[PDB]
């Protein structure tokens, strides 16, 4: 069946970038259309870049043969370079001593629509994330749960980071189960830079209790030096809009943010720890 | 005792050498050029020591449009089968006076790599110094990092360590 390795979401209704088989025990590649490598013992790199005017949607690679590893454990592909949104990117994919083949098809989507909302919220998102999983709770209080069958990474005390099929995943902090989900808001990358900033309503029904934050990230290394997000200050009743400022080790390519409301929030959670 | 020459290029395919003579005197440098949409790969000024082999890695010019890559015509060493497809063997065989040593044919693998050596043409003066020899097989034994002989996770390797009595040395137990 072969071992699929994907980064960000497939689209029946687009199209492909390039789609090339690369031998992966090849001194070099074979350069199809232009493309350099970097071919070794441990990695595979594909310096790709397109010269159309669309960005980068999704990425698949699909090696053979298929060896019995579990995908979530470790991550293996990744953009160095750019990512996601963009018109190229660095992908850096490590090998085997099994993998001997390979299968990289890359799509691209027009610059103009170049959005990804319409493919990471799905039909309802109010029992599902964007990783597709349901939503678990606990009864001791009525408020969410935790996962533990993805890769997951810790820093500090109370902090949060999931990464799966390329997406970075953190949620600040907890949500209920009476909570109704309102909207969600997305940032391309013109708007990306190397500290930024949001603005959301925290009026009468519009009242911040819960959000999440999904991403896409270069890499320096195998393993990631995570972003520094923190929040500023408190989302309290009295000032109208909150804010939230991005500290960034390196820079994102994609974001995409959620909203959840409930007036009769007090504005902070936090379980009866220390 | 003759003097030391050096093997002559059986062929250079897709380029040119420089200059060309009957025989290659010690210490002496060959330029090699590839044409003109053929890329190189090894060392092109390339001068071969008292060893016997020119010093560095094959110079070979390939145009990079098939299943697996030129595979190189190493000198003295004269290569059959332009098919650089899969399941595509070509052959290596050496010219007078020359033996070969590597693969006799090499088949073009599904991961992209031919199965065997890269062939070479030697002679009976010429012996492989030390260093390379260590280098060589602790590169083939172990893995660079440092480096480290890695195995099967929840698994054991065995060595077969073979050793011959024959009556050309067989002095005093094997000394040294
Ligand atoms: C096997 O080959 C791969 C490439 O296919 C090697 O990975 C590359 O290793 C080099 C050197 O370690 C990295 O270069 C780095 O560049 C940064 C840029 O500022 C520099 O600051 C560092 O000091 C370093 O020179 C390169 O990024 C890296 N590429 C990837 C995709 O990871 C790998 O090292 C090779 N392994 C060996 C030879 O054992
Ligand atoms: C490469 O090396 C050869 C041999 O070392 C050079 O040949 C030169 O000229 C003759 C022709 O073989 C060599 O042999 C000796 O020459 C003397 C005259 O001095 C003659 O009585 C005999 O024929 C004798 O065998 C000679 O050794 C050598 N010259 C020197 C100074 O050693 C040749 O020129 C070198 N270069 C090339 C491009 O071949
Ligand atoms: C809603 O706003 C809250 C207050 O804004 C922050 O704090 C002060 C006012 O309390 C803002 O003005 C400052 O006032 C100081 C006097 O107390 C001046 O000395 C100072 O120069 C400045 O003018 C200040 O700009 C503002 N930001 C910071 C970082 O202090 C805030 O506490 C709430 O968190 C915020 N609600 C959110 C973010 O959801
Ligand atoms: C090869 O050597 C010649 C002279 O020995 C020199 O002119 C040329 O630049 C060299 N080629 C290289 C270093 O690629
Ligand atoms: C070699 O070994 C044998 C027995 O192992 C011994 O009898 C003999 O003396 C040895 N030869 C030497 C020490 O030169």
């Amino acid at each position: 069946d072969g071992d699929e390795y994907f980064i960000g979401k497939y689209k029946e209704k687009d199209e492909t970038l390039f789609f090339a088989s690369y031998g992966l025990k090849r001194d070099p590649c074979q350069i199809v259309l232009g493309y350099k490598c970097s071919n070794n013992q441990t990695h595979f790199v594909l310096n790709f870049k397109t010269n159309k005017k669309s960005c980068i949607s999704a990425i698949k690679l699909t090696s053979y043969p298929k060896i019995n590893q579990n995908s979530d454990l470790t991550r293996n592909l990744y953009c160095q370079t750019g990512g996601i949104g963009t018109d190229n990117c660095k992908l850096v994919f490590k090998k085997r001593k099994r993998q001997i083949a390979a299968n990289i098809e890359i799509y691209g989507i027009p610059a103009k629509k170049c959005s990804f909302k319409d493919r990471y919220i799905g039909a309802d998102p109010l029992h599902v994330d964007s990783y597709g999983l349901s939503y678990q709770f606990d009864q001791e209080h009525g408020w969410n749960l935790e996962r533990n069958n993805i890769f997951k990474d810790t820093r500090f005390s109370t902090e949060v980071f999931y990464h799966k099929n390329g997406l970075f995943n953190t949620q600040i902090t907890y949500l209920a189960e009476e909570d109704s989900f309102s909207e969600a808001r997305e940032i391309t990358a013109k708007d990306i830079k190397k500290k930024f900033s949001i603005i959301l309503p925290n009026e009468e029904y519009k009242r911040i209790s819960f959000l999440d934050v999904y991403w896409f990230q270069e890499t320096m290394r195998k393993k990631p030096k995570y972003p520094y997000i923190h929040y500023n200050g408190e989302c309290s009743n009295e000032n109208k809009t909150c804010e939230l400022v991005f500290d960034t080790d390196e820079l994102m390519t994609y974001a995409l943010v959620k909203v959840f409301t409930n007036p009769e929030s007090d504005g902070s959670r936090l379980k009866e720890e220390d | 005792c003759r003097a030391i020459h050096c093997p002559r290029p059986h062929d250079f395919e897709n380029g040119e050498y420089w200059p060309r003579s009957p025989y290659y005197n010690v210490s002496d440098e060959i330029s090699f050029h590839c044409y003109d949409g053929y890329t190189l790969r090894g060392s092109a000024n390339r001068t071969c020591q008292v060893n016997g082999r020119w010093s560095g890695q094959t110079a070979i010019c390939d145009n990079g449009a098939g299943y697996c890559s030129n595979p190189g015509i190493p000198i003295g060493t004269r290569k059959v089968g332009s098919q650089y497809r899969l399941e595509d063997s070509v052959t290596y065989h050496c010219s007078r006076g020359l033996t070969l040593r590597g693969s006799q044919r090499r088949t073009c693998q599904e991961g992209g790599s031919w199965s065997g050596t890269e062939p070479s043409c030697q002679d009976s003066f010429m012996y492989d110094t030390p260093q390379e020899v260590a280098e060589a097989f602790l590169s083939s034994l172990t893995e660079t990092i440092k480096r480290k002989i890695v195995l099967d996770p929840s698994g054991s390797m065995n060595i077969y360590l073979v050793l011959d009595g024959s009556d050309s040395i067989g002095a005093s137990n094997f000394t040294g």
